[PDB]
């Protein structure tokens, strides 16, 4: 008699966009803008380093927190919100371009530099860098008068990178919280520290007074930093003030940083960070993170972008 | 749909067809059947699967960070980044926004044409020997049983056989 | 247009029609009338208003200054800046460019859709009645009076009645 | 006898492009580029601040043109072409950092920071900045020996910032244009500047010596400003040469910087600025102002976007 | 394709045709020839040559060197240097794809219209004369020399003076 | 009897992609990603200067590398891998902003600033920058006390930038490579070397001591400079330890700056260099260099981009 043609449905329909119409009904369609986190910082099998309380910039100077990584070597540096770079309050000069540095580090070998010293104490610490008693920085020396207000002598150290990669060489400068004490320890008169590469020369003064105490110190050790290439020779010229290395750092390779609140996983794996954890998803699109990093899905405003994967849903 | 079959003339589709994505509806001699079309419903998935594997996977694109969440980085610098992040973020919202209009418009323009595709093959396949009803529905001039149903789905049919009583039955 | 009607098959449209979009021109026992459909129209307006919906407001994406029109910027960070504004400026002028050129494309593929949909329903209501003449026409061999040609465009129209005379006028 | 489909035209035509082809006539077709500008800034029920002649950096220490806005409040501040930080010449150090944070400020409460000195002129003033008679800055003093040549005294004076949000601190450091005339204001002897918080310290030594004449002033006066974090602590060491504060400036809330040409109007509203006026548009593109700003329509450099909005045009 | 002709009813396209894009295939009376259409072949060319009018060219958009291949500049600035630049050579690859995916798309979707466009205004000009076989083939009732099929060809044909024969050979 | 429709095909068909589909074949089709470079730089009619051993900030001190282009005069400006700025080793301040400066400069016009000097050497030089016999960078004065350890006298030097242009201001500050050798070229006491504009002002202090010998010089000569607005006066002081300029440059007009390791061919023409040569190409796309410059087709990082000129291929 008769014979009919036409195509599927059902009223369990879902809604899509396109350039035509804002809210079409058709029979399957998915979602192509991932929304679910894991709350983890998916690891395995790649080498993770947690600093947890360890400044990233700490693991090139060695406050106590960071003594288990003065030579840390890793492909995923996981930076915590409680990691604190120092002890002795001070800051890092351009210390974000540091770290960025760091992050992508692989790690770092410290090398000696082979300095040592005569007519000076080596030996200044800091009941804010306690390990077990008073201490200071791992990577550093605290050059101090003999005597109190006994005149440190001007000085220069000299480190040739005799190696084939860039040494990062960190030096302090010293701003005692009273020019009283920066006497004490170094003996009145300007105090200057100069440095110099082939390429690089700054003077650096300290500015004594007093600060805020911060872990208990008015004072203040602001460290300073660069980069020396092979055969180049930095030289520490100095009067006092100045917070000596002791061990330059070398990167050890390729690497990345990520700044987490999520706690380590090395049962699963993942290409995908941010502060809440790792992204896994296929999908192109994402809106957990505009700051992710790693292998990620484009972040986009839109919460979902529904992708047509039937035909016209009619009931 | 620009091929005006699916929610046009096609009244709509129907609600118990379990099988595939495209079938036929038959009322003969025998009663009725309604059974689904293997190579129209292929096509169209076949072309669904096909912008899944354009999209569902991701370009080697990895980023590092040029600002720091817990110790916010220098103000100069630091508004170019933004603003340069703001740029980048609202193109690429745009660009998936417009990507997935363009896909789900040529997703079911690319669905109606199957539709559309299929009832043309159909009405091919009865060169004579039948005269389209308008709501997507050939009507057989000869009656036509299971059997004769089964072979326009088989596509054996033979326009040849029954041309005979249903041309003359015009 | 890719469905070949409008400056296709179609010779040209009609300077006269100021009613609507798509419409009807007979010619019968009585003489003449040309008059407009409401449905195509409206399905073409619907789409057309759909597309301006979506382009016609803006995303809530607001800047703030990072250079200084009265008092230049330092010379580094400038540099970035300027060529950072230069490349979102030739981004989002290919992206506006080619989305209105993907609109402007599928928005006469889109209109040249609705001439052939009308053409097709028409051409389906005559199944039998009626042959194709090509320049988008259609001969009937029935007359069809002023109350015939309202029926066809009232969609009301019953080839049932007229099929007997019509079939016969081979 | 017969039935005929066909399409609508009329022979005043639109031309627009497409995928294919450029320049195809079609029915109706609309503008999506808005070039058709208001030269007006569209303020209404905006609270809208016009500096005029005020420096946007100058309601921080303020000249006489920037009295009326010590303590200016807005949600949209208007910089002005004509508008001047300064009156004894002098730059601000990062100056458009500073405007970028103060031109989404909100406008600044002015915050006493309760200094005053003894055994020093506080009353220095220039006929660069008159109000009425030779001034000076409203929210700074100018620190002078109490005599001629008298030897300023070294001096320090410290502020904590003991409010919930951080204190804008601005100071000057004053390059006499003749060393002959620091010694007159200050004394002779090296003068020097030192500034401090936990985290900040930088030294400051003036530079005299003659500059050009401006506001009939060869001397100049810098100023550098940081942001002073709760309960952190500026520290002002200083010989002389030094142009203290007297308040801190404090962000009210947010707001919106424009520099513009054109008159107010609180008559219309309107959501996007540049240097001409106002952008009113619901239109996606433009192609007034790519630096444009506000909520805006992404700035394109096309003259022209036709965009279809009927068929082909056929006669 | 989204017409279905191209690769679809269409069996396949001849590798002869060595003379346009789209063709005629005859039998009569006299034997067989083949011979190309200059209308749907030119139409075809006019919108691929169309498409490649507006890409082949370039926007005068110029760059200056912000980064040094000799001497690396400072690190701070540099990184955002880098991440800018890879930002916008990640967008203009997607741009790149999707534009030339988009063009691929409708380039076929096009020509496989101008197949479909041939074979409606062929089918209109044989309104009663003729029935399709299904196969892109139109089977006349009447016999058609290489005289009555320069006619198709060169659009002169006369189906008034065939349907005569033809019609009544139903 | 019948008549027959169809399409062509040839079965030497071509690959492209879609939507929908990973590798279509079809009947003609298009690269639109250029990759066929021209190992040359085209510089058919765009007056074009090959710095070669020169040093592009070299034009502005002139090392003898750079003597053919003190006053160098060119619409593109071709840098070179060998080329070198120096002699006397040292670096320039912001070296790349000066770079990116010049790179557009069209040249430079060389301008007296018409200094000379009273109780000093003028004529120091160096087997650093020997054109025949030790000499000095051109446009620059090496001032030095009279005698070995001579007291180099206090001194000021004025310019006033009386064109409608800025004049580029170069001066150099003297890392004698021993703080023996400083006070043997200089005298004694602390050398200081302060500069200012209306709107600049800066101090220098040599930090003496040895570098690294450099064309066989330990010392070191880091120059600075600034561009001085018309009507403004750059003023000199200092105690020694001062390179002097002697020439302000003062730019021509437009031009453009590539690094390129392609030899020069005046035969061809081309819009669009890199290091590697010359991009000629209608292609809207190219995978040969994302850093090359000019008028360039946008870099992609796919290696071809086919796009179809023909129909679906079925043989
Ligand atoms: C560094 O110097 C050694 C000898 O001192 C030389 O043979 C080598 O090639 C140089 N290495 C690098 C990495 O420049
Ligand atoms: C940029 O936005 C971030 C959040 O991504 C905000 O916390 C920060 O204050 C802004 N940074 C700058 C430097 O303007
Ligand atoms: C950038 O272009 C602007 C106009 O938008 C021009 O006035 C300025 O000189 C350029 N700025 C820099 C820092 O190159
Ligand atoms: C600042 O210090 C007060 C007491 O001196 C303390 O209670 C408060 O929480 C601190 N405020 C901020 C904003 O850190
Ligand atoms: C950026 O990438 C370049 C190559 O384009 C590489 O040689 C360089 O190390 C990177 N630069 C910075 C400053 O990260
Ligand atoms: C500079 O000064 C002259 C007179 O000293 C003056 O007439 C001229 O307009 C000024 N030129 C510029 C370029 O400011």
């Amino acid at each position: 008699d008769k014979i009919c043609l036409g195509h599927h449905a059902v009223s369990n329909g879902t809604k899509v966009d396109t350039l035509t119409e804002k809210g079409i009904e058709v029979v399957n369609a998915t979602e192509t803008v991932e929304q679910k986190n894991i709350p983890k910082i998916c690891s395995k099998g790649k080498q993770t380093i947690d600093l947890g309380q360890c400044g990233l910039l700490g693991t090139t100077i060695g406050p106590p927190q960071c003594d288990q990584f003065l030579e840390f070597s890793a492909n995923l540096i996981i930076e915590r919100r409680e990691g604190d770079d120092i002890c002795y309050p001070g800051k890092f000069d351009n210390e974000e371009t540091l770290r960025k540095i760091l992050r992508k580090s692989g790690g770092i070998k410290k090398e000696n530099m082979g300095f040592t010293y005569t007519g000076v104490r080596t030996n200044g610490e800091t009941s804010a860098c306690r390990r077990s008693r008073s201490s200071f920085y791992a990577e550093m020396k605290w050059l101090l008068s003999n005597t109190d207000n006994g005149v440190f002598p001007q000085m220069t150290k000299s480190y040739k990178n005799t190696k084939r990669e860039p040494a990062l060489i960190i030096w302090g400068i010293h701003h005692s919280g009273s020019t009283a004490e920066q006497t004490r320890l170094y003996g009145s008169g300007n105090k200057l520290i100069t440095v110099w590469s082939s390429k690089y020369q700054q003077s650096f003064a300290p500015s004594p007074g007093p600060r805020p105490q911060i872990n208990g110190q008015s004072g203040r050790i602001d460290f300073y930093w660069l980069m020396l290439d092979p055969n180049d020779t930095v030289t520490f010229s100095f009067n006092g003030a100045f917070i000596a290395p002791d061990r330059a750092s070398f990167l050890r390779g390729k690497s990345l940083g990520i700044q987490s609140d999520a706690q380590l996983d090395n049962n699963c794996e993942g290409e995908c960070y941010h502060i809440g954890g790792t992204i896994i998803s296929n999908l192109p699109f994402q809106n957990i993170n505009s700051r992710a990093i790693g292998k990620c899905p484009r972040y986009v405003k839109q919460k979902s972008l529904m992708l047509a994967t039937g035909m016209k849903n009619v009931p | 749909g620009l091929f005006g079959a699916i929610a046009g003339f096609i009244e709509n589709g129907w609600e118990g067809l379990i099988d595939g994505w495209y079938g036929y509806r038959h009322q003969n001699a025998q009663g009725e059947g309604t059974a689904a079309d293997y190579k129209s419903t292929q096509s169209a998935i076949n072309q669904i699967t096909g912008k899944l594997n354009r999209l569902i996977e991701k370009t080697n694109q990895q980023f590092e960070l040029i600002d720091n969440e817990f110790n916010e980085i220098e103000k100069q610098i630091g508004n170019v980044i933004n603003w340069t992040r703001d740029s980048i973020i609202e193109v690429w919202s745009y660009n998936a926004e417009f990507l997935v209009a363009v896909e789900n418009q040529h997703t079911i323009d690319l669905t109606d044409s199957e539709m559309n595709k299929l009832y043309e093959k159909v009405r091919r396949q009865l060169r004579e020997n039948a005269e389209e009803d308008g709501n997507g529905c050939f009507e057989i001039f000869h009656q036509c049983d299971n059997d004769c149903m089964a072979s326009i789905r088989n596509n054996t049919y033979d326009h040849k056989k029954y041309r005979k009583e249903a041309i003359q039955n015009r």
